[PDB]
């Protein structure tokens, strides 16, 4: 009950950016509340991807049915990948990154990217030599890698050489300073452990939970994973026909946890 | 003749001097031999757009102490 984009080409990095965002609660929000609605690449994105699932429900004309679908999403699939063409310089064949595509794509509407970008700063200081920096930054999608085993957003450190010494393994944490309703990270090998209930995190009295994660299978593919209101969970595998899989629990190995997507709740 | 940063995701900054008209490629191969990476499996990014070897920081409106991003490749999807 649940459409999905079927594969064309490379596009499964597109595909699980498109499938985040059609399930996002605040963005839905957001979007209906918009000034010009109609102009907005969103709007087109959400009412497209609707009549399409309605399209579904509807199938369960067969023919007819699906070929709407199929046409449907395609369309509006076309219209962002030829809106990120130009930056990505990507034909339809080319593997591309959705931690360079993403914030490119919310870019593009201003209304739509105050939902994403969070204040922080990096700190660091070397055990070694002294080198210390603390270095302010207003983004939508932050990178790490080697985290610490006990990471957490509250605690958000990892590891990395010193740029003075260049001693290995100093300490670089990233500092939360003001946190938008959604709130997106990307983990290089993935997070310590598959358990998101511990990632929750309270942020100046609001809670975030996370809830969709984008798993870059077997380093070759991207599928979205979305979790649903009951707590069972969508697999959106662009391979996997027109309609998502419902999974009771979440099976994303650790490693393979690429992009976390966390909102704020009630 | 400019400097540039290359700022890799661990934050590790590697600083280099290059010429406005010449290929990133001589830059981007320096890099990878210094940090040991292999140049299949990195990515470099500047003002959040992909960039390739034949790209010239000229090309690319690239003034002195700009910085570029690098990235391990994490790429898809496969077909
Ligand atoms: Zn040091």
């Amino acid at each position: 009950l649940c459409v999905q984009w079927k594969n064309a080409y490379a596009l499964c990095w597109l595909d699980c950016i498109l499938s985040a965002l059609v399930h996002s609660e605040e963005l839905k929000n957001t979007v209906t509340g918009l000034c010009s609605k109609e102009e907005s690449i969103f709007w087109r994105l959400l009412t497209k991807y609707n009549q399409a699932n309605t399209l579904l429900y509807t199938s369960q004309l067969t023919s007819e049915i699906f070929a709407e679908i199929e046409t449907c999403l395609n369309e509006v699939r076309d219209e962002i990948f030829i809106s990120l063409q130009p930056q990505l310089r990507c034909t339809l064949g080319d593997m591309e990154s959705p931690v360079f595509a993403f914030p490119l794509l919310l870019k593009l509407e201003t209304h739509i990217e105050k939902l994403f970008l969070y204040s922080f700063s990096w700190d660091f200081e070397c055990s070694q030599c002294g080198h210390q920096y603390q270095n302010r930054h207003m983004k939508s999608l932050v990178t790490f890698t080697n985290v610490i085993p006990e990471w957490h957003p509250l605690n958000a450190a990892h590891f990395g050489p010193c740029n003075n010494c260049n001693s290995k393994s100093q300490i670089r944490k990233m500092v939360l300073e003001k946190v938008s309703p959604i709130f997106m990270l990307h983990f290089v090998e993935g997070l310590p452990q598959n358990d998101l209930q511990h990632y929750a995190f309270h942020f100046e009295g609001c809670l975030y939970q996370i809830t969709s994660v984008i798993q870059y299978r077997a380093n070759n593919h991207f599928i979205t994973w979305i979790l649903d209101a009951d707590g069972s969970w969508l697999e959106c595998d662009d391979l996997k026909g027109p309609c998502s899989e419902r999974h009771k629990k979440f099976e994303v190995p650790a490693s393979e946890i690429h992009i976390v997507i966390w909102e704020r709740k009630i | 003749h400019i400097n540039l940063k290359v700022a890799g995701q661990d934050g590790s900054v590697v600083q280099f001097k290059i010429k406005r008209h010449t290929p990133l490629s001589k830059l981007m191969k320096a890099y990878s031999e210094r940090q040991g990476l292999s140049m299949r499996q990195i990515r470099f990014r500047f003002d959040g757009q992909p960039i390739n070897e034949t790209d010239t920081p000229a090309q690319l409106e690239m003034e002195d102490e700009d910085t570029i991003d690098v990235f391990q490749q994490q790429t898809g999807a496969v077909y």
